[PDB]
C-alpha cells in the first residue's frame, strides 16, 4: 500500500523490502508538491511504484505480482534467515553425493571459446546449489551482479556473482551498492557468502566518477573485508585490476578462492599492458608499428592473462576443473563451518557513505 | 588448441600431472630405498579416503639466487591442505624430501603458514608430516623469516588446537 | 554528507551538537529515483545508533521526518532545546489545513479562500511553535536564543560521563 | 635462563629490550642428550607469547635458528635495528660455500682451496651483513651504533600503548 512522508525510512533500515505491482507505492514528497515547487508532472506509479524502487532507486529488492506471492516471497526470505545473530541459519542436513554428474560436467563447457561471448552466470550458481534452487534479491536492480539465497547440504548460503550477460558483469555503482548490503546482511546474521567472479573491470563514465564511485564502490570491498562467516570465491573468468580486489579476493579475507582454467587475473587488459610497458619498443621502428604489439599484445595475454602467477603467491587456493566446483565449495564448507574470527573492538565501523 | 577452452582444461590436466610428480623419478627410488614414503603417501595413509583438498598445488619459488630460478617444481617443495581423520577435521602439511632435499624455502614455508592459519581458524588440529634437509640455504635470510613465522604460530596455536609432529 | 561525519565523531567519541531549521526534503524527481529513502535513512540511522553525548536545539523549522531525522529526541537525542522562533510540526500549515479542512473550504466556494488563508493564520498561530512538543516532552526546554551557550555548556558537562551501549552484534546493516 | 626471564618481564608488563651476537648454538652431544631441542624452544616460546613491547639491536652475528630465536621480528618483536657490523645469515660463510659451492669446488683439485677461500671471502661480502634482511624489512632499520639510544628511546615511547594478546586459552604448553 502506500509509505509517504518520514514512514519510508522505516523499511528503509529494515533487510529486505518486498513490494507489489501496480498496489504499493514509497515516496519522501508527493507528487503535488514537486510540481508546484519542480514544475514536473508525475503519476504516483513512476514516482515511486514497485517496478520504479525494484529497478531505479535501488530501495526495494522484490516486486511481486500480487500480495499472495509477495508473502510467499517473504516466508522464503525468512527460511533461509536465523532467528537472530545468536544463531547460525536453520538447516535441514543431508549429505551430498560428491560424484561426478552429468550436471557438473557440463561445467567443463559453460565458458565459451571467445573471450567475448557471454554466458549466464545464473546456471554456474545453480550447479552448486541444492536442487538448483536459486532464490535471487534485488533481480531487477543493476542486472550486472546477482545477489540471493541457496542451499548447499540443506544449509543456507548467500550468493554474489558477476553477470556477464549485462554490461558485461562490469562492477559499476548500483551494482557495488546493491552487493554490499547483502553482504553485509548475511555476515550480520551469519549466512556463509560464495561468490562467482567475471569481472573485467568498473563500468566506464564521467556520471560515474561523478556520482561518487570512489565511495560508493569502496563500500562492497569493505562489506567483503568486514565479514568474519565463512567466504568461498570461484573465478570463472576475468578479474582485472581493482575489480579483482573487491570480489571476495583472499587479501580480503576470503577463505578459500578458487579459479577455472579459465580465469584471468590480472592488472590489466593486454593491449592497455603492453601500451605502457613497450611504448618505447613499439614506438622505435614505425616500420611495421603494429604487428609487432599484436605480438606483445599475444605474448603479454598468453604469458600472463590465465590464473597461474596468482596461484604461484596462493592468491587462489587453487586452479581446478569447473566440474569440481560443487565438490570444492561443499567439502569447503564443511570445514569453514566452525570459522570464528572477529574484528578489532569499536562501537562500530566508518563505512563509506 | 590452448586459446580455446577445452585447450585450457587440457593445460590443467597436464600442469596437476606435473605438479602430482614434482619430485624426479631419481629422487621417488632413494626415498623408497631408505624405506621412506614419500609426502603424498604419507598424506594418504593419514587422511580418511578422498578427504584430502590440496591448497596451493601450484605454487612456486621466487628465488633467483644461485641459479635456484633455474628449477621452480611445483607445490615448491611440501604437500599442504585439509581433510578429515576418522570423519573429523585436520589440517595438515607433507615435506617433500625429493624437491631440493626437502629443504625449507620461503614459499614453501607460507604454504605451512596457510595451513595453520587455517586450523587456528576454523579450529582443527594440524599435523605436520617432517622429511627435510633443513634450510634452502639459496635463499638466504629468507628462508629464517619462514621458520620464525613458523614458530610464532606454534606459540599462539599451542593448547588451543592440537600439534602433531610426524617426524619420517 | 552529515550521516558520515555524525559516525565519525560517534566512534571516536566525540560529542555531536546539532542546530535544526529544516522545512523538510527537497522535492523532485531525481531525489526519489536517486534513492533519497535509503540514502536519507542514512542519518536517523547515525543519530540512532550513536552514543556519545548528543544535544540539539531548534532555532525554527522542523518539520516531518526532517524533523526526526535532525537529532530528535525520539532517536536518542539527550537534551533537546528550542527557540521561540521553532515551529515544530507535522507540516506546513497550508498543507495540513488542506488535509484537516478539506471539507469546511469546499463549502461555499463563494468566499473559498480567505477562509482558507484565515485557517492556514490560525493553524500556524496555534501549532507553528515549540510548545505542543515542549507539553510532551520532546523538547527538554524552551530557551531564550541567548542562553543558548549556557545550556550547552552545563549540559556537556554532565552529558560527559554518559555510557550507552546498542544490543551486541558483529555490526549493523545500514542501508547502502 | 633468558626464557624464564622473559617470561617473567612479560607477564608484569615489563618492556624487554635485546641485544644479538649469536654464532649458533653450542655444538656437544651433550648438548642434544640434555634435550637442547626442548629445552632451546623455550626462548622462541617465550619472545613469541610476549606482548610487552620487544625491542631487538643486532650488534653483529645472528646466524640460523640463533637469529630467529633471538626475539626476530618473525616472533612478534616490534622494532628490529641493526648496526653496520651485523651479520644476519642462514649460516657462516664457509658452511654455506660447501654445500652451494660443492661441485664447483670438487672441480679441478689444482687450486681447490684458494678458489673455495675465495668463494668464502665472496660469500661474506655479498651476504654476511643486515642488507639483505632489512631489504625484506626484518629489521626496520640499519642504524649507527651511536644511534642506538635514540631509537630505544624513541621506540619505547611509542611502544608503551602496545595491545595485543594471544588466542584465548587456559594456558599454553610450553616444551617442559
Amino acid at each position: 500500500g502506500p509509505c509517504a512522508g518520514g514512514a519510508v525510512y522505516s523499511p528503509a533500515i529494515t533487510d529486505f523490502t518486498v513490494m507489489v505491482d501496480q498496489t504499493s507505492h514509497m515516496f519522501i514528497t508527493g507528487p503535488d508538491v514537486i510540481k508546484t515547487v519542480t514544475g514536473e508532472d508525475v503519476g504516483f506509479e513512476e514516482l515511486g511504484g514497485a517496478r520504479t524502487h525494484n529497478s531505479t532507486s535501488g530501495v526495494a529488492h522484490h516486486m511481486a505480482g500480487d500480495e499472495k506471492d509477495a508473502v510467499e516471497y517473504v516466508k522464503q526470505l525468512l527460511s533461509y534467515l536465523p532467528s537472530n545473530n545468536l544463531s547460525e541459519p536453520p538447516a535441514f542436513p543431508e549429505e551430498a553425493d560428491l560424484a561426478v554428474t552429468d550436471e557438473d560436467a557440463e561445467l567443463d563447457t559453460i565458458v565459451p571459446d571467445s573471450a567475448n561471448q557471454p554466458y549466464d552466470m545464473h546456471s554456474v550458481i545453480e550447479h552448486v546449489l541444492d536442487d538448483a534452487e536459486f532464490f535471487e534479491t534485488q533481480p531487477l536492480f543493476a542486472p550486472n551482479i546477482l545477489t540471493g539465497f541457496g542451499r548447499v547440504e540443506g544449509r543456507p548460503v548467500g550468493i554474489v556473482a558477476n553477470q556477464p550477460m549485462q554490461f558485461a558483469g562490469c562492477l559499476d555503482i548500483t551494482a557495488s551498492e546493491k552487493a554490499a548490503r547483502f553482504v553485509r546482511t548475511c555476515d550480520a546474521f551469519n549466512v556463509p557468502v560464495l561468490t562467482f567472479v567475471d569481472v573485467p573491470g568498473f563500468l566506464p563514465g564521467v556520471d560515474q566518477e561523478h556520482d561518487g564511485i570512489i565511495r560508493r564502490g569502496a563500500k562492497l570491498i569493505f562489506a567483503y573485508a568486514e565479514a568474519t562467516v565463512p567466504l568461498i570465491t570461484v573465478i570463472t573468468r576475468k578479474a582485472f585490476g581493482g575489480a579483482y580486489d573487491v570480489m571476495g579476493s583472499k587479501h580480503l579475507g576470503a577463505d578459500l578462492n578458487l579459479a577455472w582454467p579459465t580465469a584471468q587475473i590480472a592488472v590489466m587488459g593486454a593491449q592497455g599492458a603492453v601500451n605502457i610497458l613497450h611504448r618505447r619498443t613499439i614506438a622505435d621502428a614505425g616500420d611495421d608499428a603494429e604487428a609487432t604489439r599484436a605480438r606483445l599484445i599475444q605474448e603479454y595475454e598468453d604469458a600472463l592473462l590465465n590464473p597461474y602467477t596468482a596461484a604461484e603467491r596462493g592468491y587462489v587456493d587453487a586452479v581446478i576443473m569447473p566440474s569440481d566446483t560443487r565438490r570444492h565449495i561443499v567439502r569447503g564448507l564443511r570445514q569453514l563451518r566452525t570459522k570464528r574470527e572477529s574484528l578489532p573492538p569499536k562501537k562500530h565501523g566508518n563505512i563509506p557513505l | 588448441d590452448i586459446h580455446t577452452t577445452a585447450g585450457k582444461l587440457a593445460d590443467l590436466r597436464r600442469r596437476i600431472e606435473e605438479a602430482t610428480h614434482a619430485g624426479s623419478a631419481r629422487a621417488v627410488e632413494k626415498q623408497h630405498a631408505k624405506g621412506k614414503l614419500t609426502a603424498r603417501e604419507r598424506i594418504d595413509l593419514l587422511l580418511d579416503e578422498g578427504s584430502f583438498v590440496e591448497l596451493d598445488e601450484f605454487a612456486r619459488h621466487r628465488s633467483t639466487n644461485f641459479g635456484l630460478d633455474a628449477n621452480r617444481p611445483y607445490g615448491d617443495g611440501v604437500v599442504t591442505g585439509y581433510g578429515t581423520v576418522d570423519g573429523r577435521p585436520v589440517a595438515v602439511f607433507s615435506q617433500d624430501f625429493t624437491v631440493f632435499g626437502g629443504a625449507l624455502g620461503e614459499v614453501y614455508g607460507q604454504k605451512i603458514v596457510k595451513v595453520m592459519d587455517f586450523a587456528l581458524k576454523t579450529g582443527c588440529p594440524v599435523v605436520g608430516i617432517n622429511d627435510s634437509g633443513g634450510a634452502r640455504i639459496q635463499e638466504g635470510v629468507a628462508s629464517l623469516g619462514a621458520y620464525g613465522e613458523i614458530f610464532r604460530r606454534n606459540t599462539h596455536a599451542s593448547g588451543v588446537i592440537p600439534q602433531i609432529s610426524l617426524v619420517v
